[PDB]
């Protein structure tokens, strides 16, 4: 009951019904295969009562991490998909539900501070646009830190985590863009939002923090224009 | 020379006319198409996606708490839990679904809906609810025994986490339609050291035979401010 | 099933923007440029944001008349400045002549002019949701200005003048109608649930409009609706 | 009679329209064609011709001295000789090439360039230069050892008088791109009674896959004088 | 690859010359001739000089209106005087009638007139670079006048009048748009690298504009460009 | 281009003319026909 790729150890939602491939010879890139193809298990988020949620930006989260992060910040062009596995370790006495959703071209927004003519420029800071490996917390999860409502987020590729039912979720995301290749540093293709729809609840004498865990595997990566 | 004669429809600009126009740039060759995953040719494909239905719209509730409905230990028997209309066009819970937003761009719709429920309580909890559908022309059932009569499904928490209810032969054409009530069948049974209050999530979507006609413009976006 | 197509949903040319060539008042410089925003009016801004990616050809129509509704046979010039060209600085500017800069000479008395613009983007499709930054300009301290903006979506300009040496005393009102055609879309989105504020940025306010209406209790459906 | 109806595109003069016009002189028979050598049907055939690239544009230099770059006996080691951008559209050395003038009538171009060098020194002189190419997104190499890394050709004066360097995958599309540096690898070796200072000539041209689109009007000819 | 053709590079009718028929001021003789230079504007002068030899048919269009932009249904006459004919000396001159001298009668209120001119040269192609002298007139002392001029390139004239016995009080502004079509070219040239001075002669000045820009040193690419 | 010439019956609205007109709603699909008993195509059937 386990599977291993490249000395890394550890149902499936296939986004838009297409399996990520390589681009053809047209329409000489470097293909690292299992060197950069492995399981990156990033840090663990403690999920609490009264927690709003978290989000990531996927070409961004691995920019500082490991071998994939080396190639990313040095090759000029980038293409790849991802296989993303979100696990939650809880007990039969905890209850709650998580909505794991993959938002293509997820663009964070800023909120105007209540009373003001609101014409001046407001803008999300660089921490919210590129949260890095640590992810970022929703201040307003109901609108997804954008204008779109949460209740319709199910139109994106998603999966439910219901603690009484399965505790794991796996989403495979093909490369989606308007260009065959793009910049890994500047452009963020999508992001995960893990949103506790139904809040977390338990009884006294149990574990308060429930450890949501995120593990992401690049798929069919290819690079171009290697600098120093 | 074939002498012609002009008709009354001449020199007429009809905004809905599909005509032919000279290209301003001839010989201009636009960028070729690369395969982009996830194209959608129809809105009906977006209607068949189950999206969250906000059944708790009561004035006091704010935030994501609107998207879920409480169940708890009742000191009374056979009480009513929640109720909502089946009409996607009208103002109400269906405004949060993708179907309810996408049918407000059209004048008339017809077809079947399905409404899925999902129980987020703990794995140890058990109980039964009674989910009843009331056809048009009838009022809301007063008591459970009146609802026990036709078009109901009794739903057990232990056995299944989710359950589905199909709504036949819906149409708006005009100028009371449908009601779905959720009744406590038994009581909410719980072991020690586990939460006694849970939540239910309501999803809804169109089915295959659903159709739309006579596209109009939506009233939600009015926004009298001219700065937008 | 045909009336629900995305081809049919984006059809039926609507009013994109209005523009006024002003010879009358303190201004007395007849001409205007116009950006071709396509998102100018808030209501069509939603329908386009339904998808992430769009590829379409546009058909523009120019309805023009005076303050009072009259059509006394002037000549206008409809100058389409494609993306990456300069813009007329004045009515007699040398850029009104050129070439490679398509023009339409049409008298008001005529039927409205009609032209089609192909798909001009460098990429394979338009995108109104672009996450990340267009350029490397960066040592920013904190300057977040250009986030989310994409250069690839700019379509042209239209410049209109009255084709007169001397200053006319007439104001011309031009309505622009665009018809999207041959449209493909990718990656559906949800509809905007909040009120738009800035034109180019998806910013909302801190008072959050509820997605649905309100009612008395979760049980009773009695008054108003819910 | 086939009654017709006029449309909104009527009475419209579109300057880019390719129409049909009555000949003012019918039956006029123009002079017949005699074979004239050297017709050209495309501008791409004029892009593939290597033309001189003026790499010494420094303020002091005037005349033909601009078209050639000096090499001489260096009292220091591994010094940098000359450097220039690879961008044919921008103001710089490429303005003197036929490619740089012919791509300023178009908005966008893409393809590969080649840059040929030719050594005009004496037949008895020997030495080596290091010709390095730096892909986009990278800065100019600081030292030779940094340039010794990928995409370089070490070029010997004695063996070959000329050498060629191909530049891949160039595109301007937007709204640092490329750098070619020439390093002294060794030193300039000379026998007695022969000049110690020589010159290098830089040629450049497009290759087969180069393309152009969206013709515009050039900015070099402005010439505010109305007498022309 | 099609957009780089010489057929496409010479397309898209541009503005060749403007001409003004003057009935108003001290002049009060309505008519103008116009040479059909095709090189009048300096910017199209370069593109044609790209080649040595050219063979093409031209399509002319006449956009006309008043001082203010108005179109009060006058009648004009567009007289094409081919090469080797005489030119009207006045508005009532006997040469406005003739024959073999094609005319266009069009009211201002109409759409603009449109005509095509075939290839008129005695040789097999036009040439704007002609080395040597057209004639033997020579005992010149030193007189260099006619060097480089070629007679073979003259295309016609256009004469326009207002078709009125009495003197009108109106000035008519005529814009001429020409569209090169069916074009062949031979013997490519380099682009003009200096500023033009005289119309017909390739003379330049003694202050030589550099072909490229300038920069600090041959090594550093830092400020401005180079 | 097939140059034509207009005739005296141009710009004429004749109320009894059976012409062709652009539909204001294209692609609009009207309700389909269900069989309704008792259609009558002629007034002579009502005279008898």
């Amino acid at each position: 009951a386990q599977l291993t790729v490249g000395n890394s150890t550890i149902n499936i939602v296939l986004s838009y019904g297409e399996w990520p491939g390589y681009c053809p010879s047209t329409d000489k890139p470097t293909r690292p295969d299992v060197s950069v193809n492995r399981f990156y298990t990033l840090s663990t988020k403690s999920w609490k009562t009264e927690s709003t949620g978290w989000y990531w930006k996927f070409p961004d989260v691995l920019n500082d991490t490991g071998v994939f992060g080396q190639n990313a910040q040095f090759h000029y062009l980038y293409r790849s998909g991802f296989c993303m596995h979100v696990q939650c370790n809880a007990s039969k006495f905890h209850q709650g539900a998580l909505l794991v959703v993959v938002i293509p071209e997820f663009v964070v927004a800023a909120s105007s501070p209540a009373t003001k003519p609101n014409g001046q420029g407001l803008y999300p800071d660089f921490a919210h646009t590129n949260p890095g490996k640590e992810g970022q917390v929703f201040r307003d999860p109901y609108v997804l830190d954008a204008g779109i409502p949460l209740s319709q987020a199910l139109v994106f590729p998603h999966q439910w985590i219901n603690l009484r039912t399965n505790n794991c979720a796996t989403i495979i995301m093909p490369y989606v863009n308007a260009l065959p290749f793009d910049s890994a540093l500047n452009h963020s293709n999508f992001g995960l939002a893990v949103i506790p729809i139904s809040p977390l609840k338990y009884c006294n004498g149990a574990t308060t923090e429930v450890p949501i865990t995120l593990t992401i595997a690049p798929l069919n990566s290819e690079f171009s224009g290697l600098r120093q | 020379g074939l002498p012609t004669e002009l008709k009354p429809g001449t020199n007429q600009f009809l905004t809905t006319d599909d005509g032919t126009s000279p290209p301003i740039l001839p010989g201009f060759e636009p960028t070729p198409l690369i395969h982009i995953p996830g194209e959608f040719t129809s809105l009906l494909d977006l209607c068949r996606i189950e999206t969250i239905l906000e059944v708790n719209n009561t004035t006091g509730t704010t935030g994501v708490n609107r998207l879920l409905i409480p169940v708890r230990a009742q000191n009374n028997v056979d009480q009513l839990c929640a109720s909502f209309q089946v009409d996607p066009g009208r103002n109400g819970p269906w405004q949060s679904t993708m179907v309810g937003q996408i049918c407000r761009y059209y004048t008339q719709w017809s077809g079947s809906l399905k409404v899925t429920f999902m129980f987020t309580g703990s794995f140890m909890a058990t109980g039964k609810m009674l989910i009843a559908y009331t056809p048009p022309g009838s009022a809301q059932p007063t008591t459970r025994e009146a609802a026990m009569l036709g078009t109901h499904i009794v739903w057990d928490f232990g056995l299944q986490s989710s359950v589905t209810l199909v709504i036949p032969w819906i149409s708006n054409t005009h100028f009371a339609t449908g009601i779905v009530t959720i009744w406590y069948q038994t009581n909410f049974v719980v072991p020690p050291d586990t939460p006694s209050e849970a939540n239910i999530i309501a999803l809804g979507a169109a089915q295959e035979n659903f159709t739309l006609k006579l596209c109009k413009d939506t009233d939600e976006i009015r926004q009298t401010a001219e700065y937008q | 099933v045909n009336e629900a197509s995305v081809e049919h949903f984006y059809s039926r040319a609507g009013l994109v923007g209005v523009v006024e060539v002003k010879d009358s008042g303190t201004s007395q410089d007849g001409y205007t440029v116009w950006p071709i925003d396509v998102m100018g009016f808030v209501q069509q801004r939603r329908k386009l944001e339904l998808s992430t990616y769009m590829r379409f050809d546009a058909e523009f129509t120019f309805v023009s008349n005076l303050n009072d509704s009259t059509t006394p046979g002037m000549l206008l010039q409809y100058m389409y400045v494609p993306p990456g060209a300069p813009k007329p600085d004045g009515r007699k500017s040398y850029q009104w002549q050129t070439a490679t800069n398509p023009s339409i000479f049409a008298k008001l008395s005529d039927p409205p002019p009609q032209v089609s613009v192909p798909f001009m983007s460098p990429a394979s499709a338009y995108q109104w949701f672009y996450d990340g930054y267009p350029t490397f300009g960066e040592h920013k301290q904190a300057t977040n200005l250009q986030y989310g903006q994409c250069p690839n979506n700019m379509m042209g300009h239209f410049a209109i003048r009255t084709v007169s040496e001397s200053t006319t005393g007439k104001n011309v009102h031009v309505r622009v109608y665009m018809r999207i055609k041959h449209v493909r879309a990718w990656v559906p989105r949800p509809f905007r649930s909040q009120a738009y504020m800035v034109k180019n940025y998806p910013t909302y306010s801190q008072t959050i409009s509820n997605t649905a209406a309100d009612r008395a209790s979760i049980t009773t459906t009695d008054y108003e609706g819910g």
